[PDB]
C-alpha cells in the first residue's frame, strides 16, 4: 500500500543517492531518535540502500539500540539484520582516526616487506579505508545551523553533494523528500 | 600581462563595512574553490579560455580583497587532477595560461618582496609539462623565505592524492626506521599534507553554486564553514566575500566549541590508549601496576619524549626532501 | 563521687592567651595518652590507687580545659589490653574505679543531656568484667543521640586489636556476600574500626615523657601531630595543653599540605589501579579500549557505583550489628 | 681499626636497635643522600642489624639506587646483597596500603572457604603483614621540624621509641649516636 507509493516516489526522481548521510549538527539539546528513525525508514522506503547516521558528540555511537528501537517500531507500525546493515551509526573516528588506521596497517605491511610504500595508491588505500561492503556516500543532509561537514567521513565526501536542512525536530516527508528532487537535478560533471 | 595580486583600494562603503565585521572574529585563512569559469563565458558568448583567464584576474581581485580585510592566507583550488580528462585545447589552454603568469610572476618579482607574498603551489606536481613545473619551483624558491602573507595554488590536486601521499611519506619513514607503524597518528599525518606549512582554512568558498567539494582539502575542511554562494567565479564581487566572512562570524561559536572538543577528546583517546599500551607492558614483565615507584608515570612520559624523538626527527627528514628541490 | 567533667570557667590569662590561639587553626580532636599516674603516686608517696584516681580527677578537669577551648571531641587512653597483666590489686581497682565513675556518670545523667555529651566507650570490652560491660553500655546508650561534644574511652584498647577487628568485620561481610575481596579499601577499613564515627585526632598527647604510642591510634594518628611532654598525667596543666596547641599550629600548615597530598595520591593510585581493571577487562573479551562507545568511562563509573553499592551496604549490617547492644 | 671503635660504641649502649628507622619529614628541599647515606653505615658499624629510609613524597623508593651507591661509597670509603637485605627504603604504601593487602588476602582466604573470619588473630595478621624476614623497628629517628610519623609502618610502630633531630642535612656521628643513648635509656614496661 503506502510501501509501493514511496516507491515510486523514488522511482520518479531522476537519481536517488545508494548511500545516504545524515549529519545532526543540533547540539543544543539531545537529538530527537524519533525523527532520526523517522528519516531512515523514510530512505529504506523511497529506496536508499544504505543510511549513515552522524553526531559529533557520539550521542548516536552510545545511543545507539534506542535509535535501531525506534527504527523498527517505525519500520513496522506505517510502514534484524536487514536495518543494522544499511542503517551503520558513525561519530568523528569513523573518519580521520579510520584513516590514520589504515596508515597504521599499511605502514605495518611496508615494515614487514609485504608491501612497498610505492604501493600506497589512492584506490589502495580506499579499500584499506574499511570500505567494508558500503559504497562512498552521494548525498548528505547536513541538519543544523552549524554550516559544516564536523567531520563526517572526510576520505568519503570527495564527490558528496551536501544539502541542508534547518532542523531534523519534526521532520517531515515534504521536506525530506524536496532534498532528494534536489540531489536528482544536481549535476555531476566529474571534473570533465 | 597581468601579475598575481592588485593594488586597488577598498571603497567607501566597503571599507566601512569591513571596519564592522573586523570587531568580530576573523578568519586567518579562507580557502576558494573557484568554479563557473566555463559556464561564465557561455553566458557572456566568450571562448572557454577568456572565462579562464577572466577566472585569473577574479583572483588577483580577490586577493586584494582578502589583504584589504587582513586575511593573510589564501589556498584556491587551480587544477585537479580530473581536470586532466578535458580536450587537449582547453587542458592545453590551462597549462598555458599558467606558464604565462608563473613566468610574469617572476618578471614582477621584488614587487613580491615588497609585500612578502609567498607563493607555494601545492598538487601532484609530477603531472604537470616539465617547462610548467620548473616555472613553478622558480617562483616557490624565489616567494619562500617569505612571510607577509601566503597563497596556496592548488595545481593537478586532489585531497585523496595528498592523503595518499602524506601516507606514502609515513610509510616511506618506517621504511628508513625513521618511523614506527605505531607512530603514526592524526597530527604526524597533518605534518605530512602539502599544506603541512599552513592552517586548516576558517573557511571553504566555493561558487558556481555546487554544493560539492570534488576532492578538495577534504582532511583540511572537515570543521571548516563551508559556504556555497550561487554566483560564478569570475563574477565574485567584494560583497560575495563579505557574506562568505559573514556566514563565518555566524558559527564561529559553536564551530570553535567542536573544534576544542575534538580536539579535547582526541587527547583523552591517545592518552587513554598510550596508558593501556604502558599497562599491558607493566601488566607483562610481572611488575605492578601502581604502587609509589610511579613507574607507570615514568615510563608514559618517557614514551610520550621517545614519541617526538622518532616523529620529530622524521620530519627533518621530510622538509629536507622536500626542499631538495635544485628544480628552480 | 566526682562526674566526668568540671564546671570550672577559664581564668584571665587563660582566657586571653585562648582567645589569642583561637585566632589560628584549632585542632578538632585531641587524643590523650594519661601515662604516669603510678610514678606520680611514688613522688607524693601515696597509694597507686590514688594515682589513678587523682588521674581521673585531671581527665574531668581536661574535658572541661578542651571544651572552653572549644575542642569538641577528645579520645583517651584509660586502661590497654597489656594493663591485663599488672598486679590483681591494681587491676581490680581499675576496675572498681571504672565502675564508680560509669554508675555515677548515670546517677548524674540529665547534666549529661544538659551538654549533649557522647560518651563512646572503644575496646574489646568483652574482656571486661560483665557488670563493668552493662554499666559501659548503658552509660553508651543513653549519651548516644547526643551531639554537643564527645568523649572517647579506650578500655581494654589496644590499636593492633582494633585493626583486627576491622578486618574481621570486612572479612565478615564476605563471608556474609556482602563484601567481595577487591572491596577491601582503606577508607572501608576505618568504617570498621571502633572509631568509625570520630575523625582522625589532630593532636597526639601523651605525657610521663615516653616516647612510644604504646599501640594506641597507629592507624589514626600516621599523620596527627605527635605531643610528647614529659609532666605526669595526674599534673596535667592547662598551660601543658595549650603548648600541645601550639605545637599542633606551627606544624598545620606543613601537616595539612601531607595529609592533603596523601589523600590526592590514594585516589590517584585507586584510578589508575582501577583503570587498569577496566583495562585488562577490556583488554580481555576482545573489544577496544577506547573508541567513542566510550566503553571503558561507562564501565568505570559503573564499577564505582557497585563499589559502593557493596561497601554501603555492608556498612548498615555492621553499624546494625553495632547497634543490637541490648546489653544495657 | 675504626670499624672497631664503632663497634665499641655501640656494644657499650645499654641497648641498640635491632631494626632502626630513619624517617625524613623535611620536604623544603630534596633529600642530601650522602647525609642518609652516611646514617646508614653508621648504623651498620655500631651494630644496627636492619636500617629502614622512609619519605613522605616516595622520593627514596623513586631514586633508589642513588641511595644504594651513595651507601656503598661511604660503607666502603672511611668503613650488593649485603646491605639490600638489611637497607630496605620504604614509602607511605609500605604501611597502611599495604594492611590493606593482608585484609584483602584474608578476606580472600576466607571467601574460598580455606580460613575463617573468626582465625584473623593479631598475631596471624602480623605474620600476614609483610613479616618478610624483617623485626618491629624499636627506634625512629624523626628528622625534620614536622612532629608526626607521617604515615610510617603504623602496624609496626606499636612500641618503638620515636626520638627527633632537627635536620639530616650534615649529620654527625655524635648526633647520632646521642640518640642511641636516649634510647638505651628509655625504659620499655609493656604496661606491666
Ligand atoms: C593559477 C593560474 C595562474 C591559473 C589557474 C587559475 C585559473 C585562471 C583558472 C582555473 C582553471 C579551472 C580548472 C577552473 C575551474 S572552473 P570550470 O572549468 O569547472 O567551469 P564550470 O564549472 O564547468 O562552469
Ligand atoms: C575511665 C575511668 C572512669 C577510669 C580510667 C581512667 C583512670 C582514672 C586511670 C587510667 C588507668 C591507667 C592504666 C592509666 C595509665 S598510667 P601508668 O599505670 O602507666 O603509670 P606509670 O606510667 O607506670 O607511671
Ligand atoms: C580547479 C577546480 C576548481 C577543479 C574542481 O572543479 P570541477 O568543476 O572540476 O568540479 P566538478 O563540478 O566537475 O565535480
Ligand atoms: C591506659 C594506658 C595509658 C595504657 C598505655 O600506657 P602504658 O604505661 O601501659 O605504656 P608502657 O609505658 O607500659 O609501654
Ligand atoms: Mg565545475
Ligand atoms: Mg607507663
Amino acid at each position: 500500500h503506502h510501501r509501493m507509493r514511496w516507491r515510486a516516489d523514488g522511482r520518479s526522481l531522476e537519481k536517488l543517492p545508494v548511500h545516504m548521510g545524515l549529519v545532526i549538527t543540533e547540539v543544543e539539546q539531545e537529538p530527537s531518535f524519533s525523527d532520526i528513525a523517522s528519516l531512515v525508514v523514510w530512505c529504506m522506503a523511497v529506496g536508499i540502500s544504505y543510511i549513515s547516521v552522524y553526531d559529533h558528540q557520539g550521542i548516536f555511537k552510545r545511543n545507539n539500540s534506542r535509535l535501531m528501537d525506534e527504527i523498527l517500531k517505525q519500520q513496522q507500525e506505517l510502514l534484524v539484520l536487514n536495518c543494522h546493515l544499511a542503517v551503520k551509526v558513525l561519530s568523528p573516528e569513523d573518519g580521520k582516526a579510520d584513516i590514520v588506521r589504515a596508515a597504521q596497517d599499511f605502514c605495518q605491511l611496508v615494515a614487514q616487506k609485504q608491501k612497498r610504500p610505492t604501493d600506497l595508491d589512492v584506490d589502495t588505500l580506499a579499500s584499506l579505508l574499511s570500505s567494508n561492503g558500503c559504497p562512498d556516500p552521494d548525498l548528505v543532509l547536513k541538519f543544523g545551523p552549524v554550516d559544516t561537514t564536523l567531520g563526517f567521513l572526510p576520505w568519503h565526501i570527495r564527490l558528496t553533494e551536501i544539502v541542508s536542512l534547518p532542523s531534523h525536530l519534526n521532520i517531515s516527508y515534504e521536506d525530506f523528500f524536496s532534498a532528494l528532487r534536489q540531489y536528482a537535478a544536481c549535476e555531476q560533471r566529474l571534473g570533465k | 600581462g597581468m601579475s598575481w595580486i592588485k593594488e586597488g583600494e577598498l571603497s567607501l562603503w566597503e571599507r566601512f563595512c569591513a571596519n564592522i565585521i573586523k570587531a568580530g572574529p576573523m578568519p586567518k585563512h579562507i580557502a576558494f574553490i573557484m568554479d563557473g569559469n566555463r559556464r561564465y563565458a557561455k553566458k557572456c558568448q566568450v571562448e572557454r579560455q577568456e572565462g579562464h583567464s577572466q577566472g585569473f584576474n577574479k583572483l588577483a581581485e580577490t586577493l586584494r580583497w582578502c589583504l584589504n580585510l587582513g586575511i593573510l592566507e589564501v589556498t584556491v583550488y587551480a587544477f585537479s587532477i580530473e581536470n586532466f580528462k578535458r580536450s587537449k585545447s582547453e587542458v592545453d589552454g590551462l597549462m598555458d595560461l599558467a606558464r604565462q603568469k608563473f613566468s610574469r610572476l617572476m618578471e614582477e618579482k621584488e614587487k613580491l618582496q615588497k609585500h612578502g607574498v609567498c607563493i607555494r603551489v601545492l598538487g601532484d606536481l609530477h603531472l604537470l609539462p616539465l617547462d610548467l613545473q620548473e616555472l613553478i619551483a622558480q617562483a616557490v624558491q624565489a616567494t619562500k623565505n617569505y612571510n607577509k602573507c601566503f597563497l596556496n595554488v592548488c595545481f593537478a590536486y586532489t585531497s585523496r592524492h595528498e592523503i595518499s601521499n602524506a601516507v606514502r611519506e609515513m610509510a616511506w619513514g618506517v621504511e628508513q626506521g625513521l618511523l614506527d607503524p605505531s607512530d603514526i597518528s592524526e597530527s604526524l599525518l597533518d605534518k605530512c599534507l602539502y599544506t603541512n606549512r599552513s592552517p586548516h582554512p576558517d573557511i571553504l568558498i566555493r561558487t558556481s553554486g555546487e554544493v560539492r567539494l570534488s576532492d578538495f582539502l577534504l582532511w583540511q575542511t572537515s570543521h571548516s564553514c563551508l559556504v556555497f554562494q550561487p554566483v560564478l567565479w569570475p563574477e565574485y564581487t567584494f560583497w560575495n566575500l563579505f557574506e562568505a566572512i559573514l556566514q563565518f562570524q555566524m558559527n564561529h561559536s559553536v564551530l570553535q566549541k567542536a573544534r576544542d572538543m575534538y580536539a579535547e577528546e582526541r587527547k583523552r583517546q591517545q592518552l587513554e590508549r598510550d596508558q593501556a599500551t604502558v599497562t599491558e607492558q607493566l601488566l607483562r614483565e610481572g611488575l605492578q601496576a601502581s604502587g609509589d615507584a610511579q613507574l607507570r608515570r615514568t615510563r608514559l612520559h618517557k614514551l610520550s619524549a621517545r614519541r617526538e624523538e622518532r616523529v620529530q626527527g622524521f620530519l627533518q627528514a621530510l622538509e629536507l626532501k622536500r626542499a631538495d628541490w635544485l628544480a628552480r
